[PDB]
RNA sequence: AUUAAAAAGGUAUUGUUGCCCACCAAUUUUUAUAAUAAAAAUAACGUGCAGUAAUUAAUAUAUUUAUAAAAAUAUAUUUUUUUUUUUU
């Protein structure tokens, strides 16, 4: 999943941060899952990975 | 590495599910704050 | 004691406020009614007349005695002032509920029209053309959000 | 599942009704307009009930009886029944 | 409400696409926000910290001819005393970061030497090999310091350990020499430092400074090691780091290294950093 | 054209990636100079010189 | 009562006792 | 030559020019019809300004009071903000 959370850095400043949830897997017996809140889409992707 | 384990590139690293939903908390508290 | 109120006011308000003010006269207090907010001088004394003609109606039944004192018809304020009977010797010697009548009304009216026409300002505010969203509930025809018919 | 909105179906999936009135009603903000409401009648065990329903249908040449169907929710509060076809 | 209507601009021979989306925004609630920052090749290679991969011949050639980086950093800092350059806080930062690259590794070792009552005899090959392996696993990031420490104290020593300890120690605090000679020995035999002494010196120094501290050899469990919340870099435990009315409007007015120097649109009366307004007389 | 001169002779570097090391980035109340280098002004004068 | 929220108020805090009341 | 740095709440959610509270008209709908039935939808008009530690802090019970939110007193209490003598 991808999603959008607002991140308030100050009473004026507001950023749009997105939220990623994914899971890495290999059918060979090894998986893992991650999530992250980052500024960009690519960012939350790499982060969560 | 070069810095702390509980702080990543963008701010505090968000362990509980409260931080994924409310990620202001990751970077903000008070007036005195730096990265 | 002073109750200042607006020009646009409901029957409801006139009623309970009337009774309030009369009950204050009953207690020997100084009483003055004032409109400092008005669209027109005309409607302003419309309200002053209303409230007073409610106060008469109510206060003559509970038979509490007072005399009308001062009518100040002014640019920025339209006001009338009452005072109570001092004692029961003042209620028995002079027994009256005394109010203005058409002469003082219409005269202080003309005096307010001219006092206001001189300074060139006919009200502190005026009604606005804005129409807020309104539902009428059940209707026999189509109606837009402000409550007007569909041609 | 809200089982009390079906009160006048009396356990049946569809109902028959006779037309009486049609008035208009304004839905809950922030949705504005005029929603057409049909005021209907039907009888059960010699009792005559007045059923009040949303009019979504297509009216052709003048006709009397409709087919009332069940739920979902709509903008208009308190509207629970809907129209299927007109006879 | 008289909402401002901004016409979109299309890419141009001198106004390329990415330039447009970066320097121009059609939503005028986003005007006048602030300045944004980006990086190209070298500043990006620094920031992003992408560890290179070993590769074909050129990467291995570059591993071979690499030489000493710790000395190179220092040369490059020092070289700021050359007539044609300045003295750079960045060159010094890079120096610092190469001097302290290991750093926390040493820190870990301090704890194994000083933070543990009775860690057996540290000369015996057994406990020694425990220590060696865990150290090599704190370096190279295979383990957390917390995990390595909790490993070290829970490592297997000898049956009926406490009851043998009653035959040596009263209150169970051994002597710390074997521990330090061991922990220097490991860093020497592991290849941890480029220059041999540094291991021993740092480990020794960091202990001697902490010797003066109130309740020196105990530590709060949460702040002792890596955890979500941490201490500020001055207070970390064995760490290396242990007008006036007009000034906010002055800002730029000192002798100031700049990044992007100000421009005439963005600064009204400022003359440049070099300017000396009240000059003294010198021969 | 007369504007044929003002075309871009080479391709401009894209902005691919994050803020550079120790960039100004701004939290609640932060007085920010894009202009002043963050690292090298914070350096003490006795070392670097006036 | 008034059957609807007059205020749109979403607190984001999830205190562990409010959630697992079996164990606390 | 006299002083100043460090402890604090939001029913709002680019956030006090923020939101909400009752009475006061129409209507809509169910019924167990108490000055003037009750309850629920609801977007007028008019009075205020009850609440968000919010201009005499709030909350609950109790008794009283009443244009309308509510107010007075009696108890308990913090979903209110803290200020701290180990025989002087
Ligand atoms: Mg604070
Ligand atoms: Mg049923
Ligand atoms: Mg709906
Ligand atoms: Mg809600
Ligand atoms: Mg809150
Ligand atoms: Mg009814
Ligand atoms: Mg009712
Ligand atoms: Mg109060
Ligand atoms: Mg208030
Ligand atoms: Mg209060
Ligand atoms: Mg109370
Ligand atoms: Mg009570
Ligand atoms: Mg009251
Ligand atoms: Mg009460």
């Amino acid at each position: 999943a991808y999603d959008m959370r607002v991140v308030k850095f100050s009473p004026k400043d507001h950023r749009q941060w997105i939220y990623c949830v994914l899971y890495v897997g290999s059918g060979k017996g090894i998986a893992g899952w991650g999530r992250a809140v980052a500024p960009s889409t690519q960012e939350a992707k790499k982060e969560a990975i | 590495r070069q810095h702390d384990s509980g702080v990543n590139q963008y701010g505090l690293k968000p362990t509980n599910a409260y931080d994924y939903i409310n990620p202001t908390n990751l970077i903000n508290f008070g007036r005195g704050t730096t990265f | 004691i002073d109750h200042t109120f607006r020009d646009a006011v409901d029957a409801h308000f006139v009623g309970w406020r009337s009774k309030k003010i009369v009950e204050d006269i009953r207690r020997r207090h100084p009483v003055k009614l004032t409109i400092k907010e008005f669209q027109s001088p005309e409607c302003a004394i419309g309200k002053l007349r209303e409230m007073c003609q409610a106060m008469q109606h109510y206060a003559q039944e509970k038979v509490i005695y007072h005399h009308f004192t001062s009518i100040v018809a002014n640019d920025r304020e339209a006001s009338i002032t009452f005072a109570p009977a001092l004692p029961m010797a003042k209620s028995d010697s002079w027994k009256h509920i005394k109010y203005p009548g058409e002469k003082e009304w219409t005269n202080a009216l003309r005096r307010m029209e001219d006092a206001c026409r001189k300074s060139g300002r006919y009200g502190t505010y005026a009604k606005s053309n804005k129409l807020k969203l309104r539902s009428l509930g059940q209707t026999s025809y189509r109606v837009d959000k402000y409550g007007r018919k569909m041609d | 599942l809200f089982f009390l909105r079906m009160w006048f179906l009396y356990g049946c999936c569809l109902r028959f009704v006779l037309f009486v009135l049609c008035y208009y009603m304004s839905p809950r903000l922030p949705s504005s307009g005029n929603r057409r409401v049909l005021y209907a009648v039907f009888y059960l065990y010699n009792f005559v009930w007045m059923l009040r329903c949303f009019f979504c249908c297509f009216i052709g040449l003048v006709m009397s009886l409709f087919i009332i169907e069940g739920g979902g929710f709509v903008d208009l509060p308190g509207v629970k029944y809907y129209t299927r076809i007109v006879s | 409400a008289k909402r401002r209507v901004i016409v979109p601009i299309h890419p141009t021979p001198n106004f390329p696409a990415h330039f447009i989306k970066s320097a121009f925004t059609t939503d005028p609630l986003k005007e006048k926000q602030k300045a944004r920052f980006s990086s190209g090749g070298e500043a990006m290679r620094e920031v992003q910290d992408i560890p290179k991969n070993l590769e074909g011949e050129r990467s291995r050639r570059d591993l071979a001819s690499r030489g000493d980086t710790e000395f190179q950093a220092l040369v490059e800092f020092i070289e700021g005393a050359s007539y044609d350059q300045l003295i750079s806080g960045r060159r010094f930062k890079k120096v610092y970061d190469v001097l302290s690259e290991n750093d926390d590794m040493f820190i870990w070792l301090c704890h194994t030497a000083m933070s543990v009552l009775n860690p057996g005899d540290m000369r015996s090959r057994l406990i020694y090999n425990h220590l060696r392996i865990l150290a090599e696993s704190v370096a190279s990031g295979e383990m957390t310091q917390r995990t390595a420490f909790r490993f070290f104290e829970s490592a297997v020593r000898s049956p009926a350990y406490r009851e043998i300890a009653k035959r040596q120690l009263e209150g169970g605090a051994a002597t710390r020499l074997a521990g330090i000679s061991a922990a220097a020995d490991v860093m020497r035999r592991m290849g941890l430092t480029r220059r041999p002494m540094s291991s021993y010196f740092e480990l020794y120094q960091r202990i001697v400074e902490r010797s003066e501290a109130m309740t020196p050899w105990g530590f709060p469990p949460l702040f002792q090691f890596e955890e979500r919340l941490s201490l500020e870099p001055r207070l970390k435990f064995f760490s290396r780091a242990s007008g006036h009315v007009m000034t906010p409007h002055t800002t730029l007015h000192g002798r100031r290294i700049f990044w992007i120097p100000p421009t005439w649109n963005r600064a009204g009366r400022f003359l440049g950093p070099h300017v000396t307004l009240y000059p003294g007389m010198t021969p | 054209y007369y504007w044929s001169r003002y075309r871009m002779p080479t391709q401009m570097p894209k902005f691919d990636g994050p803020a550079p090391v120790a960039a100004p980035q701004s939290m609640n109340s932060t007085k920010t100079n894009e202009f002043i280098d963050p690292i090298d002004d914070k350096f003490p004068m006795s070392i670097r010189g006036p | 009562l008034k059957t609807l929220d007059v205020r749109e108020y979403r607190p984001l805090a999830m205190p562990i006792e409010f959630r697992f009341y079996q164990r606390y």
